[PDB]
RNA sequence: GGUUGCGGCCAUAUCUAGCAGAAAGCACCGUUCCCCGUUCGAUCAACCGUAGUUAAGCUGCUAAGAGCAAUACCGAGUAGUGUAGUGGGAGACCAUACGCGAAACUAUUGUGCUGCAAUCU
RNA sequence: CCUAAGGGGGACUCAUGGAGAACAGAAAUCUCCAGUAGAACAAAAGGGUAAAAGUCCCCUUGAUUUUGAUUUUCAGUGUGAA
RNA sequence: GAGGUAAAGCGAAUGAUUAGAAGUCUUGGGGUUGAAAUGACCUUAACUUAUUCUCAAACUUUAAAUAUGUAAGAAGUCCUUG
């Protein structure tokens, strides 16, 4: 007999972290979520109300609704050959702001600051990020660092 | 014969509670229920009336919670009462009422809701909530946080409750925990509550003790004796103070006999300092050598 | 009764131990893992000789028992029962299953026996003895090798007895007062913890 | 007279014999014989 | 500082607990409760069996024993009244490692109360809980903590205090 | 800098055994008329701040302390693993090529930081 | 299966071990200390829970009314459940 | 961001498991002490302490590789105020 209940296979996913059981620290309840915020979903096993399904554990989405104790998050899930928009109601204990927003929102500010200064100096600045390039030429000094010769070592048993 | 319990594995797997729970000071269940705000009232804070009693002091603070820590809006302490004319019994039920009234008036002064929301100017002990004025700002809403202190009908925390409510703050409450509440006949005897507001119980103890046990009366009510304060003029001490509390509720800090730097320099002399790594290494080497 | 060992030679299944889920499991044929003078002190037997696996393989408890008996018999016959301490280093914890003891329907088997799952380079048997007793102990293990399937190597250890220290580091820690007897094994000095207890337990500790 | 009763603090809901009450764990009360 | 001869280190009785474990429920337990209310002047409380034992003739939640706690001067008076029956002679194996001691009388009329044939005689159990000032630390709600090692009550201190305050003997 | 009230992170904060603690605070501490709660004013309630004490709590310091935390020419580029071959081997398995890469272990260092308000030799 | 074993609030801390107290003993009741949960939470197993979700006490019927949205199984149909 | 598989671990929890050593038996027996004292001794077996060999699909503090969610702007960012 197969069993396919709602929380099947969540033995380790919904467990609390080691030495982290019990009450929720209240910064979780002091965070403010606005429509359009990007949030990570991670089910807290100790709060069983407003709990996400195991599919959304580890997914990231857009807040579309804000209620008394919960947020509505939009998730795109693959069903066959397309994506379906899923609307999940989650209590804020299972939700955290995505840290990818704060990094990109800082690059927007930095680009704006760099661009305005270049206009003040009448010069140009390039704001596109670049991949790591192959390193240039260089000269290796050997004063105090004369090359040491290594050889493969013979076989030994150490038991 | 039995297994030693405090093993290294016992300590390794032990999960210490929250720092302020292990101190036995914060009830985080109640704190979560008090602090958490409706998520659609995004950054609007909930304001708590923190009321704490020490052996010598009454602390009343209006607090809003933030991620970096709680932020005090205003604060009134019982040791401020001598400025207002109450010098003894700084932990009466009536001192609690006075502290609540003071913090309410001070907060309303800070906000600007003084002329609007004056409160109960003629304290008769009736149960009443600060009702909003039509076509005007709503009264400052504050929730009572009694912490770990037990809820009993007649407790002093509800004295600060009644004082703050009469001071013009909107603090949601019921009258079934006030002194003078008849639990069998579910109505509040406002006469006994008014008695408690103006030190009536203390004055009656003074009068009842003076004619029965004068020696105990001399020790318990010393300050009243050297102040020539009898029972019949106890009430005015509170009754005037209320008026005085309403006349100038602004906070006047105590003038400090020394500066911050002087306090720090004085205190730093009586603070032992951690041994350097070399010092304890030398101690270990000496202890080894003296072992031969 | 027993199928040929070739039917259970390879680690094809996940480990299947006794648990609350399989309970009617027979006992392993091997019950004794320490033979010879197992109470000898560490200093009495400096030489260690291993029988090492060159196979990722399963060894039945029957083979473990047979090899143990063969090695013990030979070494006690040639050098005496107190000239060595033999230790079997693999315990059979994996349960083999048998089906026949219809067709393929409902074919989940019943417990049939026990086997130890050994890796490449895993020590099967260890023998601590004196140096002068080398050629005997080796010949004791070389016979025991015949009771096992696969390839095994007889390797003379670099270490002192069953200790994790080389035969030179042990002597250094011994003349420095950092080693005390514990019956058949030893305890080594620690530079951590209560200084007074450490000093009391190792009085001859020449501190540097 | 009033009749208050001692309240229950334990959680053992089972109505059975308790832990560590075995026979032969006791000494010989008649060892003096 | 850290003076052992400090005023607040004074040993004194915290409470005296009087136990009568009559094995049954009904008239005998009610009369034992009457005896306890007579001796202490306080309404006692009845204890229920935690589980069923056929050998002892008790069953779970059957009201078996009755006990009462007395504190203050009355505890001291009852304690010395019971020590009179013991003729002021306890044993070294009557004091616990935590500094408490107890004894057991066998007839409750030796204490000095009127005997009634209807009531009969019940034995009685005496236990004294010793403690210094500051035990409220371990019993208060807020900021509850433990008592420091020097402030703890132990067997030797309680034995010496008992010998001094009652001029009695602790038979080692 | 100490202390209190309310906290954030939730042991670098816990645990064991010792020692010290000026000022204020906190605390223990005293009492039972009153509101209130108990078998018990022990807890809880109220009253006095008066009679006393730093003994305990609390705070800090000590320990080749237990635990915890962090780091690393520590182990170890090891174990494992993605990709490849008409590679080896009877097989079990293994080596090599282009990549990713632990855990234990070992050693060293540390042992709460901090927000708001009030207060203090 | 459950008018509580549902809902709210309050108070308390569990399994177990050690040391003590007449009968009383390995197991009755009382006391202190230790006790990160080694207990309990109707019923399988897993997860969750310590000033509680456990134990006890007080009050109750939100196990109510109206009809939408959403998650799982999914065809993104029904039913069940949330 | 999420994960708990490979590996690893077991002088870390749970469960399994080999060997000694040192202590306590006061809440194990046999023998030997006693004209009787439960008050010693020899022994095995128990526990306790620090160690020791080996393990887990339905164990675990730790924890990959591969695979997997989101973001990388004009429907954006900032300023003022309806």
């Amino acid at each position: 007999g197969k069993s396919r209940g709602y929380r099947s296979g969540t033995r380790y996913a919904f467990q609390r972290d080691f030495k982290k059981h019990g009450a929720i620290p209240l910064s979780t309840y002091l965070k403010v979520y606005k429509v359009g915020d990007i949030v990570d979903i991670k089910a807290n096993g100790s709060i069983q109300k407003g709990m996400p399904h195991k599919y959304y554990h580890g997914k990231t989405g857009i807040v579309y609704n804000v209620t008394k104790s919960s947020v509505g998050v939009i998730i795109n899930k693959v069903v066959g050959n397309r994506y379906i928009e899923k609307r999940v109601n989650l209590r804020v204990e299972h939700v955290k702001h995505s840290a990818c927003r704060q990094e990109f929102l800082n690059r927007v500010k930095s680009n704006a600051a760099k661009k305005r200064e270049a206009k003040a100096n009448g010069e140009t600045v390039y704001l596109k990020r670049q991949a790591a390039k192959p390193r240039g030429s260089r000269i290796i000094s050997t004063e105090g660092n004369i090359p040491q010769t290594l050889a493969p070592v013979a076989y030994e048993t150490f038991i | 014969m039995q297994k030693e319990f405090r093993t290294s594995a016992y300590h390794s797997r032990f999960q210490t509670p929250f720092r302020r729970r292990q101190e036995g000071k914060t009830d985080y269940y109640q704190r979560k229920r008090l602090v958490t705000q409706h998520k659609a009232k995004y950054n609007s804070p909930k304001y708590r009336l923190v009321v704490r009693f020490t052996n010598k002091d009454i602390i009343a603070q209006i607090v809003s919670a933030h991620i970096t820590g709680d932020v005090v809006f205003t604060a009134a302490y019982a040791h401020e009462l001598p400025r207002y004319g109450i010098k003894y019994g700084l932990t009466n039920w009536s001192a609690a009422y006075a502290v609540g009234l003071l913090v309410a008036r001070r907060a309303l002064q800070k906000l600007g809701l003084d002329e609007t929301y004056t409160g109960v100017e003629e304290v008769e002990g009736e149960f009443e909530l600060t009702e909003a004025v039509e076509d005007g700002p709503r009264p400052f809403k504050v929730f009572l946080d009694i912490g770990l202190q037990r809820t009993t009908t007649g407790a002093r925390v509800f004295g600060v409750l009644k004082g703050a409510s009469d001071g013009g703050l909107y603090v949601p409450h019921s009258p079934n925990r006030f002194p003078g509440w008849d639990i069998e006949a579910e109505e509040l005897d406002a006469e006994l509550l008014r008695k408690y507001i103006f030190g009536g119980h203390v004055a009656e103890y003074m009068e009842e003790l003076l004619d029965d046990d004068e020696e105990k009366y001399k020790s318990i009510f010393k300050n009243y004796i050297e102040e020539e304060i009898e029972s019949e003029d106890v009430e005015e001490i509170y009754a005037n103070a209320h008026e005085a509390i309403r006349a100038d509720p602004s906070f006047k800090p105590t003038e400090k006999k020394f500066t911050k730097e002087q306090y720090k320099a004085e205190s730093k002399k009586y603070r032992q300092q951690k041994l350097t790594r070399a010092e304890r290494q030398a101690k270990v080497a000496k202890k080894i050598a003296e072992f031969k | 009764a027993r199928r040929p060992a070739r039917c259970y030679r390879y680690c094809k299944n996940k480990p299947y131990p006794k648990s609350r889920y399989n309970r009617a499991v027979p006992d392993a044929k091997i019950r004794i893992y320490d033979l010879g003078r197992k109470k000898a002190t560490v200093d009495e037997f400096p030489l260690c000789i291993h029988l090492v696996s060159n196979e990722l393989e399963q060894l039945s408890s029957e083979a473990l028992e047979a090899a143990r008996i063969c090695a013990n018999k030979y070494i006690t016959k040639v050098s005496g029962r107190d000239s060595f301490h033999l230790r079997v280093r693999v315990h059979p914890f994996h349960v083999l299953r048998i089906n026949k003891m219809q067709g393929m329907r409902g074919a989940w088997g019943k417990p049939h026996g026990l086997a130890a799952r050994v890796s490449i380079g895993q020590i099967i048997m260890s023998a601590r003895t004196k140096d002068s007793n080398k050629d005997v102990v080796i010949e004791g293990l070389r016979r025991a090798r015949y009771k096992f399937p696969g390839q095994q190597k007889i390797i003379i250890s670099k270490k002192w007895g069953f200790t994790p220290l080389n035969r030179d580091e042990y002597i250094a820690k011994k003349t420095n007062g950092e080693v005390i007897d514990d019956g058949a094994y030893v305890k080594f000095l620690s530079r951590k913890g209560n200084l007074e207890a450490n000093l009391q337990q190792f009085p001859n500790y020449q501190y540097s | 007279p009033s009749a208050p009763s001692r309240e229950v603090v334990k959680k053992n809901t089972s109505s059975k014999k308790s832990d560590a009450a075995p026979a032969s764990a006791d000494p010989a009360k008649a060892k003096k014989k | 500082s850290d003076k052992s001869q400090n005023v607040m280190r004074e040993l004194r009785i915290e409470k005296l607990v009087l136990n009568i474990c009559v094995g049954e429920s009904g008239d005998r337990l009610t009369r034992a409760a009457k005896v306890l209310e007579q001796l202490s002047g306080q309404t006692p409380v009845q204890s229920k069996a935690r589980y069923t034992v056929r050998t002892f003739g008790i069953r779970r939640n059957e009201k078996i024993a009755v006990h009462v706690t007395v504190r203050g001067p009355k505890a001291e008076e009852i304690l010395e009244r019971g020590l009179k029956v013991k003729e002021y002679q306890l044993r070294s194996k009557n004091f616990s490692a935590t500094g408490n001691f107890g004894f057991g009388i066998d007839e409750h009329i030796d204490l000095g109360i009127k005997y009634d044939p209807s009531i009969g005689i019940y034995g009685m159990d005496f236990y004294v809980v010793m403690g210094r000032a500051g035990a409220r630390v371990t019993r208060r709600k807020r900021a509850r903590s433990t008592i420091g090692n020097s402030h703890k009550t132990n067997k030797e201190d309680t034995i010496q205090w008992f010998k001094t305050r009652y001029d009695a003997e602790v038979l080692d």
